[PDB]
């Protein structure tokens, strides 16, 4: 999920901004890059 | 000499830029136009028609705004004055203290000229409800935090502190520390036992954060 | 000559970093239980595997 | 200054003479040295502007050059050159 | 008389103007000056670099110095051969810096953190640490591996 500062959730925006920067960021980017990799192969089928 | 003097007025002008943008990130209230001016407006304001600049008239005053007085409940406007002569000692520091006396506030800050001697060290850090700060004109030209390697240092309140200790369930101190009189430390004016969150970027996973307290 | 010099470097480098470990809090800590780093390499993944 | 005094031939050192005079004499030997002492050891581009250089010159034509110097906010410094004399000139 | 400085600083042994990157240009300077040559007008001091990290601690300090010491270690060891990997380097620079001052690995600098007298009398020392700990009446604990 998301944890803003101390004992508070963030809302709808700072997800992109990310000035709070809790750890686990390595876990998010792994899922991201893995997803977009399949997208790159999927969009390759499109042009094909 | 026209040449070397214009070098110094450009120095002091950029030095005025440094102390300006510095007072902003402390939470105090200014605007983007305050820290940003060309040489034109600077020559009009603080420089005479004779072509020789001034000293004491550069002194100004600024306050905090909104969240600054919310996050940190104890704080207020301060009063900044400049120096006169390269030789330190009591002199105008007497009335400077007197200025702090009746006008209260928190911390009078003054930019030096050339040299520092133990005379002016008579009593620097006692105004028991508060304190003051010392800055050299030489050392201040461009800001260090904005330079290259130095990342963003985020100061937090006592609230976030005790919660951070409720995360990993830790006793106080014992964290990676940060010395004071450190050029970065004194820059933000940190007191004893103040945690500052640091967001650093090196390439492994890229961006990640760590905490460092202040001894 | 290089053979005799090989031992000194790694030795003195060891005795400093000699005692270190990784707890169940994922934080790498020392013998005094002081925390030098919150997460290893900013990731927590071992280069061995 | 590395001098010497004939006969004894050792060295000559400056000694302060009484009341206004500066002299020199050989050590341990009588002598006096009068004289003055001395030692010594060892283009396409063109613009229109008024030429400050004046002999007969009063030249109309000139050269210029452009580069950004000092701070980013600091304005441009220009370098002027004259056709006739070939004098380099610099002002911001 | 034909000695004393007319201009410039009292630091630099010499300088050089070299071709930077592909077609660009820039200079490299040998000296302890740093900030003064950075404060020196005519050059943008925003992005710069300097060796002997200890002095970088005297200006930028702490973090920036730790980022610099892991930068040089990685560089010089990435040329001659093999790989040391990025992970093992960052931990080496952190355990040195984390106290807030750069020191370590040497007998004069190895006494910083560790309060254990036996392991310090182990690595390098003999007489002093035993008598010193007895004088001040130190206690500490048996904790570490050695
Ligand atoms: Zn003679």
């Amino acid at each position: 999920v998301r944890y803003d500062n101390s004992g508070c959730l963030v809302k709808r925006e700072d997800l992109n901004k990310a000035e709070y920067v809790d750890q686990y960021d390595a876990e998010r980017d792994f899922y991201h890059s893995l997803r977009e990799y399949i997208n790159g192969k999927a969009t390759a089928l499109a042009n094909l | 000499m026209d040449q070397e003097n214009e070098r110094n007025i450009s120095r002091l002008w950029r030095a005025f830029r440094t102390v300006k943008e510095m007072v902003k990130d402390r939470g105090y209230f200014i605007t983007q136009e305050e820290v940003e001016l060309p040489l034109e407006d600077f020559k009009a304001k603080y420089c005479d028609s004779m072509g020789r600049p001034q000293r004491k008239m550069m002194s100004f005053q600024a306050n905090p705004t909104e969240e600054s007085i919310s996050k940190f409940p104890d704080m207020g406007s301060l009063w900044v004055e400049f120096c006169d002569e390269p030789s330190v000692g009591v002199k105008t520091m007497k009335t400077f203290v007197i200025h702090i006396q009746e006008k209260n506030f928190q911390t009078g800050i003054f930019v030096y000229q050339n040299n520092i001697t133990p005379s002016a060290m008579k009593l620097v850090p006692s105004i028991p409800p508060a304190t003051i700060e010392t800055f050299n004109e030489a050392a201040l030209v461009v800001n260090i935090t904005h330079h290259e390697l130095v990342p963003k240092h985020i100061r937090l309140s006592s609230d976030e502190k005790r919660e951070l200790l409720k995360r990993y369930r830790l006793k106080e101190s014992q964290l990676p520390r940060i010395q004071r009189a450190d050029p970065v430390a004194l820059y933000l004016g940190l007191k004893r036992g103040e945690v500052v969150k640091i967001i650093r970027k090196s390439e492994t996973s890229g961006r990640y954060a760590s905490y460092r307290i202040c001894m | 000559v290089k053979t005799a010099e090989t031992g000194y470097m790694s030795r003195r480098l060891m005795k400093s970093l000699e005692d270190l470990s990784c707890q169940y809090d994922n934080t790498v800590r020392t013998s005094a239980n002081g925390i030098v780093q919150f997460t290893y390499g900013g990731d927590g993944l071992d280069p061995l595997e | 200054m590395l001098s010497f005094c004939p006969s004894c031939n050792n060295m000559l050192l400056i000694t302060s003479g009484d009341s206004g005079v500066y002299t020199l004499a050989c050590r341990s030997c009588p002598y006096e040295f009068p004289i003055e002492g001395i030692e010594i050891y060892d283009n396409v581009d063109q613009t229109k502007t008024q030429c400050p250089n004046y002999d007969t010159c009063g030249g109309e034509s000139a050269y210029f050059f452009q580069l950004q110097i000092r701070s980013a906010d600091e304005p441009m410094t220009t370098f002027y050159k004259c056709v006739n004399c070939g004098h380099r000139w610099k002002e911001n | 008389l034909p000695d004393v400085v007319v201009k410039g600083l009292p630091d630099i042994s010499r300088a050089v103007i070299n071709i930077r990157d592909d077609g660009k240009r820039e200079l490299l300077v040998e000296g302890y000056g740093l900030r003064d040559v950075m404060c020196t007008d005519g050059v943008i001091g925003s992005r710069t670099t300097t060796n002997h990290v200890l002095e970088v601690f005297s200006v930028l300090g702490i973090e920036a110095a730790r980022y610099s010491i892991i930068r040089e270690i990685n560089y010089t060891m990435s040329n001659h051969g093999m790989s040391v990997d990025p992970r093992h380097i960052q931990l080496l620079g952190d355990v040195m810096t984390y106290k807030g001052e750069v020191l370590g690995i040497t007998r004069f600098g190895l006494s910083k953190m560790r309060d254990s007298v036996l392991q310090l009398a182990s690595f390098e020392k003999t007489t002093d640490h035993l008598f010193d700990a007895a004088f001040y009446m130190k206690k500490d604990a048996v904790e570490g591996v050695s």
